[PDB]
RNA sequence: CUCGA
């Protein structure tokens, strides 16, 4: 019902939580839990 | 006959009329519903007839 | 080249047009001023810089034609290329085209049969779309909706696919086919039977079969390929200051790129979904803001806070290229300077300053002055140009005669406002112009500007000298009037030399010749007013060819001697020896042209300008304060006035009289006591009473100088006397109600301070009228040109046997437009014929001229049927003979005459100026025509029908009044009577509306319930009332099905018939239906049952055929009438014929007046409400015949009653222009229900349904539209879309494939061509037949 | 925008 397209982007940002000081912890501790894998994963091949 | 044709019932239902009359596409919330009708008319610099 | 075509562009073809992808935003380098590689103005793409080098300067000198620079990539061509090489750019998401997304209608859910409210959820990133369902669960286009997706997702799998973005709309037009639908919608278009689906079908349909006629496909309407403007139609150029100045599509086009390039690098960054679906659709936005800026949403700013101008505010309104660069172009060879007036030249002359024609005429003193030696170069004559050298003078006189050159001044309204002179050489620097052709340009010395343009060429040069010379334009195209009447100086002059005092030193004498009437004039001998006796040798001409001389002694005046050595041959002594005024100079100037020819004719209006002001110097005509006189008796009118106010007044002060009686009673002895001023006045202006020969008092017409400035029709009327002698007469304050007191005081006594203050609310309202009727009648004349541009004469004749029946009008009181000027100039249609019944006097097609046409005048005719424009059979043009006479000539029309823009130029030009009892008038013979009646009671007669109109006709036959009667009306006299002038032959009431019973015979109350079906109502007065019914909506609502009949049967009860035929009589009851008599009475015919009672922006709702708000409604076939289904606000009521098929309905609201009731019949085409008529249902239900004689007496009564004499022929071409397009019912050649034009629906009948098969049908029905309408559905669409709505008109003409042809002379004036008339006409019939 | 026809 609308066309100001400032208003779309922060009605689609709107739906998202803020974050907490042990959040930004958490989601860096899923980083580098995901890369951990990939390199204690590369350790199995001759590359 | 116009208080049939209303909508609304309370103050919080009618501020959030008036939201979405003058910011359509907005999801509105109370502390900026009440914010917009206190600012349009009962400001100190936004409304003047001097 | 002979035919333009437009269809959609295919990427491929895109890329075809394409010399490079542009990749990087920058224009130009900052220090050196050089283009960028891969920017917007690069020089590798568009072409080089300057003429025949590179970049680097590796190549240079014309050596290189055509190489490559290894080091720059630059083509050594010419830089004129930089205007003709496109680029493109790649763009990393396909997007939407604004055109055909948000045009109206849609086009793009048009075809996929989706509504735009639902194509813009998708559009913007909001809600998905399923593009196919393998489980059928999830349909072909359902909208989903953002966490329904979610859903869908996990309860099916991977069995669906949903999109969202501008890709789901071009996987979804992509996947559709059209052979399937198109066979569908025609398979169940012929099975449903409806109205409001079925205009609907047809256009999906057409649109389904338009696709693939023309060969697009459905996925080029989203863009993926977008093409660049070369970089000189967008330019950058330095100006003097050091600050550069550019157009701004270098904004719109870096913002499509910075944004493709930013999509590009966030598709490579694995970004998430929000930033991706927030940057595709700012790629959208920025696309269409270049497309059309100000259509999707807010319009985008530059830095000025000013909307940039996108592609599409380059091409329309009064700022494209086609209403401001294309159709009027600024000229060479041009001059602009004051103009002022001069009278020792000729009719074909005109002055001209040296210092102008010095400059205009450059080149031809170039090549003349290189020709003769004088000089070795043209660098070295344009310093003998510079020095202005005694030769120069000698060889601009020899450059300048015999070469024309135009005058046109601005507003150019008609015809005439352009003509072209002979020129002559003065110094000074004003335009000195002819005091005769100022009433064809309408020019007044005031500080008036004219323009003067050249022609060049030897063709143009022979078009100013027999096309528009000033010596050929003396007779106007909107009438054969002339145009050369002379104006207010010279009419003085010759209404003074024609005058007679009484006594005028030496009447009586007797003269020998006129050459002895100027030698008495100028010794002084005789006056200038004498009355005497001259011997004059007129000359007559009707031995055909041969002049005979007679001579005479005439009683006349001495002036009217001097002015006969100025007449021609052939004209009597007649038209000089009245008083000569200002209508009776023109009618001598048009009958010396009728009779004489055109060469006698312009020596004479030369000549008489030539004397007129001559002897209009000698006199001296001075206004003093003298001349100005009151009425002795005005200040005893006021006085009575102002007595007879004041015993209103103290009425009103007590109570007898109401306010507005008062109101009316001041006004209303206030007209009289001004009109009994105004006719004091001027009873004291007109009369002089001077000695006559012996002592006596003879009066004679006045010699005031104020009003023979008002009685020769110089200058000012009796209207504009009445305020310098008598009283203003009554202001009016702008709410639009009448002052009380009036402005007693005139502008010789002076007016008071509050006087002069209420008389400035006219003059503020009529001096800001004029600022905003000029607007309108410069705006109609724009919509007439641009619907008739296209109508030249094409054939010879064709034999079309029909045309429109003339008639003089006979309205109300006497005759407006006689048949003498009505009829003329157009041939006959059938061969008419004396009244009595034989003997042929005209034959089939003459042309009705002159000596044909006071031939009829002689005898009795009244009506001549005439071919005309709305009835010629051939295509693309009228025929010469169905056209008439060319008014501007006087012969018949040429082959090769555009008409309609000078018919639209004829309408649109005197716009800015326009702003009971029958009692007869004269003794006559009375006629009637459709016509039932019956006698009277009282031994008089009644009338029983609808159409009836009484018609007095003369003693031979032509009708001096028509009159109309209503139903219902109670007679005098019977049919055929002879009556007396002021005798009432009608007397019915104006209020009610009586419902006499025919029948001779008893009456009964029959079928009437009282309470249930009818009301009761007795007269509290006197008691003679009866069983009465309320109105609709005041009755009871319990009784609206039982129809109360009062059946009229005898004291028996027998059904009595109606008179003629067997069955019985009746009659119902409508709302109000008051009966008088009483049950059981005894009447006869003529009996009562019941009496139930009751400018310019016309000419432009008028043309443009708008429906007007109360529309009286028609019958639609015959037959009689019954009311059917009840009243839910509106009943209906059934048209059921005789012999027809009976179940036609209709639908009646607001049940005012029904001039039918429920046992009546009617016809096909008549009145069922009352009040204005729309013009459609005039065409649906009568004929072709009864529009174009319905708007030609509608329109003739706008310019009739302000006194504008327009002829009828240039109205019927523009009624012909629009009922153009026709649609068909039957089928058998192209389609069903289809608007097809009426020359290609009848140019397939004159192929299919002769011999290639029998009648298989091609039945239309005409159409009538709008002038704005009209032009916006013609065949070439370049006609179209420079007139209004460029993007509706460009997009509908895009998807369809539409071919031009260039037939019309609007669209050779775009591309540089001869257009198709004049003398372009004659060439290209040549270009015509040779392919 | 102010002015002229
Ligand atoms: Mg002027
Ligand atoms: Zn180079
Ligand atoms: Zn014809």
């Amino acid at each position: 019902r609308t066309t100001d397209p400032v208003r779309m982007y922060m009605r689609e940002m709107g739906t998202v939580e803020l974050l907490t000081r042990e959040g930004e912890i958490d989601i860096a501790k899923r980083i580098e839990d995901g890369i951990n894998q990939v390199q204690c994963s590369v350790a199995e091949y001759p590359e | 006959e116009t208080l049939r044709v209303d909508p609304t019932n309370d103050r919080l239902s009618a501020l959030v009329e008036i939201y979405r009359m003058m910011r359509p596409g907005e999801p509105p919330t109370r502390e900026a519903a009440e914010s917009l009708f206190e600012n349009l008319f009962f400001s100190e610099d936004r409304y003047d007839l001097s | 080249f002979d035919a333009i075509k437009i269809a959609l562009a295919s990427p491929d073809m895109i890329r075809s047009w394409s010399f490079g992808e542009v990749k990087k935003p920058e224009t130009i380098n900052y220090r050196t001023f050089k283009p960028e590689r891969d920017g917007l103005f690069c020089a590798r793409i568009f072409g080089p810089v300057k003429d025949y080098e590179c970049l680097c300067g590796k190549y240079k000198r014309l050596k290189h034609r055509g190489v490559i620079c290894e080091k720059c990539g630059v083509e050594v061509t010419q830089t004129k290329v930089r205007r003709e090489r496109m680029g493109h750019i790649e763009l990393a998401s396909p997007t939407a085209h604004i055109w055909f997304l948000k045009s109206l209608p849609s086009r793009i859910g048009l075809l996929l049969d989706m509504p735009l409210r639902d194509i813009e959820r998708v559009l913007y990133f909001e809600s998905y779309v399923v593009i196919e369902g393998g489980m059928t669960n999830l349909e072909r286009q359902q909208i989903l909706t953002e966490e329904q997706y979610l859903d869908a997702l996990e309860e099916f799998g991977d069995e669906f696919d949903a999109k969202m973005g501008a890709e789901a709309i071009q996987a979804l037009l992509k996947s559709m086919d059209l052979e399937q639908e198109c066979e569908q919608l025609r398979e169940e278009l012929n099975e449903t039977n409806s109205e409001t689906k079925r205009k609907k079908l047809t256009k999906r349909i057409k649109l389904l079969e338009a696709f693939v006629q023309s060969g697009n496909k459905p996925e080029w309407m989203i863009l993926t390929v977008l093409p660049v403007l070369p970089p000189d139609l967008r330019p950058l150029v330095p100006l003097d200051g050091g600050r550069f100045a550019t157009s701004d599509l270098n904004d719109l086009y870096r913002r499509v790129i910075n944004r493709n390039n930013r999509l590009k690098r966030l598709l490579d960054l694995a970004a998430p979904d929000i930033i991706v679906r927030n940057e595709k659709r700012m790629l959208q936005e920025a696309v269409d803001a270049l497309l059309d800026n100000g259509r999707r949403g807010r319009a985008i700013t530059g830095s000025n806070k000013r909307p940039l101008k996108s592609l599409a505010d380059m091409i329309k309104g009064k700022q494209g290229r086609f209403r401001q660069n294309l159709l009027g172009k600024r000229v060479d060879y041009s001059g602009r300077s004051v103009i002022t007036v001069g009278p020792y030249l000729r009719l074909h002359q005109c002055g001209l300053p040296k210092k102008m024609a010095l400059e205009l005429f450059k080149p031809f003193i170039y090549g003349k002055l290189e020709l003769r030696g004088l000089a070795t170069t043209i660098k070295a004559a344009k310093k003998m140009v510079e020095r202005e050298e005694a030769v120069v003078w000698d060889i601009l006189d020899e450059v300048i005669r015999e070469h024309p050159v135009l005058l046109n001044r601005a507003p150019t309204l008609h015809r005439l406002g352009i003509q072209a002179f002979e020129p002559v050489l003065i110094e000074g620097k004003a335009i000195q112009l002819h005091p005769l052709v100022c009433a064809a340009y309408n020019a007044d010395f005031d500080g008036d500007q004219m323009a003067v343009h050249v022609p060049l060429t030897l063709e143009a040069q022979l078009e100013a000298r027999a096309l528009m010379m000033s010596t050929n334009n003396i007779l106007s195209p909107a009438n054969g009037e002339p145009i050369i009447v002379p104006s207010q100086d010279v009419v003085l002059g010759l209404y003074y030399m024609t005058r007679d005092c009484v006594n005028a030193k030496g009447e009586g004498m007797v003269l020998t010749g006129p050459k002895e009437a100027e030698r008495l004039y100028r010794s002084g001998l005789a006056s200038l007013h004498a009355r005497v006796k001259v011997r004059i040798t007129e000359y007559e001409k009707d031995a055909n060819g041969e002049l005979v001389a007679k001579t005479s002694l005439k009683d006349t005046t001495v002036g009217r001697a001097i002015l006969w050595m100025i007449v021609p041959k052939g004209l009597p002594y007649s038209i000089v020896n009245q008083a000569l005024g200002k209508k009776a100079i023109s009618k001598m100037l048009n009958t010396c042209y009728r009779i004489l020819g055109l060469k006698p004719t312009v020596i004479f209006a030369d000549q008489i300008m030539y004397t007129g002001f001559a002897y209009a110097a000698r006199s001296g005509a001075s206004v003093g304060i003298d001349d100005m006189v009151i009425p002795e008796k005005k200040h005893e009118i006021i006085s009575e006035a102002e007595a007879e106010v004041a015993e209103i007044q103290e009425q009103f002060q007590s109570g007898l009289v109401t306010a507005g009686e008062r109101y009316n009673k001041v006004i209303d002895i206030w007209a009289a006591a001004n009109d009994r001023v105004s006719k004091a006045m001027m009873d004291n202006l007109q009369t002089e009473t001077v000695i006559n020969r012996d002592g006596q008092e003879e009066k004679q017409v006045s010699f005031n100088s104020i009003y023979m400035m008002a009685d020769s029709g110089a200058r000012g009327s009796a209207a504009q006397i009445r305020q310098l002698a008598g009283m203003r007469g009554l202001m009016a304050k702008p709410d639009g109600s009448i002052i009380e007191t009036p402005i007693t005081a005139n502008f010789r006594e002076g007016l008071n301070v509050l006087q002069y203050f209420i008389s400035t609310h006219g003059a503020r309202k009529g001096l800001a009228d004029t600022a905003l009727k000029t607007a309108n009648s410069g705006y109609l004349t724009r919509r007439l040109v641009d619907v008739a541009q296209d109508l030249v004469v094409t054939e010879d004749d064709c034999g079309t046997h029909e045309g429109i029946m003339m008639t003089p009008v006979i309205e109300g009181g006497d005759v407006k437009e006689p048949l003498r000027d009505r009829v003329l100039g157009r041939v006959t249609a059938e061969d008419v014929l004396k009244p009595g019944t034989a003997d042929i006097l005209v034959p089939r097609n003459t042309l009705l001229h002159e000596q044909w046409c006071d031939l009829l005048e002689e005898n009795s005719v009244d009506a001549v049927k005439v071919r005309s424009v709305v009835s010629c059979d051939t295509d693309f043009g009228v025929c010469a003979h169905c056209y008439g006479r060319d008014l501007a000539r006087g012969h018949i029309i040429n082959k090769g005459e555009a008409i309609g823009v000078i018919a639209a130029q004829s309408i649109g030009e005197p716009g800015t100026q326009l702003t009971s009892s029958i009692q007869v008038k004269n003794k006559g013979s009375i006629k009637l025509s459709n016509v039932k009646s019956v006698v009277n009671s009282s031994g008089k007669l009644v009338i029983t029908s609808r159409n009836t109109e009484l018609k007095l006709i003369d003693e031979f036959g032509r009708t001096k009044e028509s009159y109309k009667v209503p139903y219902g009306a109670v007679l005098a006299k019977g049919d055929g009577e002879q009556v007396a002038g002021g005798e009432t032959v009608a007397n019915w009431d104006p209020h009610t509306m009586p419902v006499i019973t025919e029948v001779s015979g008893f009456v009964r109350f029959t079928d009437m319930i009282d309470g249930q079906t009818i009301t009761r109502q007795t007269d509290e007065l006197t008691g003679l009332s009866s069983l009465v019914v309320l109105d609709s909506a005041e009755r009871t609502a319990g009784g609206k099905d039982l129809r109360p009949a009062l059946k009229i049967v005898d004291a028996q009860g027998n059904d009595v018939l109606i008179p003629g035929t067997d069955m019985p009589a009746q009659y119902f009851l409508p709302g109000k239906a008051i009966v008088q008599l009483e049950d059981g009475v005894q009447i006869s015919s003529g009996d009562t049952l019941a009496r139930i009672p009751q400018g310019l922006p016309r000419v432009a709702d008028l043309f443009e055929a708008r429906r007007p708000k109360e529309p009286a409604i028609l019958a639609e076939i015959s037959g009689i009438v019954s009311f059917g289904k009840e009243t839910k606000g509106k009943r209906r009521l059934v048209i059921t014929p005789v012999d027809g098929s009976d179940p036609y309905e209709e639908m009646i609201p607001k049940w005012r007046q029904l001039n039918v009731f429920e046992g009546e019949r009617v016809e096909r085409g008549d009145v069922i409400s009352d009040g204005p008529e729309a013009p459609h249902d005039i065409l649906r239900l009568r004929g072709v015949h009864a529009v174009t004689r319905y708007i030609v007496n509608e329109v003739q009564d706008v310019y009739r009653l302000q006194g504008v004499k327009i002829n009828d022929k240039h109205i019927e071409v523009i009624v012909r222009q629009m009922l153009r397009k026709a649609t068909i019912v039957n089928a058998g050649s192209s389609d069903f229900l289809e608007g097809e034009q009426v020359e290609y629906s009848r140019v397939k009948i004159a192929n299919r349904e002769l011999e290639a098969n029998g009648k298989v049908g091609a039945t239309y029905s005409r159409d009538l539209l709008g002038i704005t309408k009209a032009s916006l559905a013609t065949e070439s669409f370049i006609s179209a879309a420079s007139f209004q709505e460029t993007t509706r008109v460009l997009t509908e003409a895009a998807v369809a494939g539409k071919r031009d042809e260039l037939r019309g002379l609007k669209e050779n004036v775009i591309v540089g061509r001869l257009i198709p008339a004049g003398t372009g006409y004659a060439y290209h019939q040549d270009r015509m037949r040779r392919r």
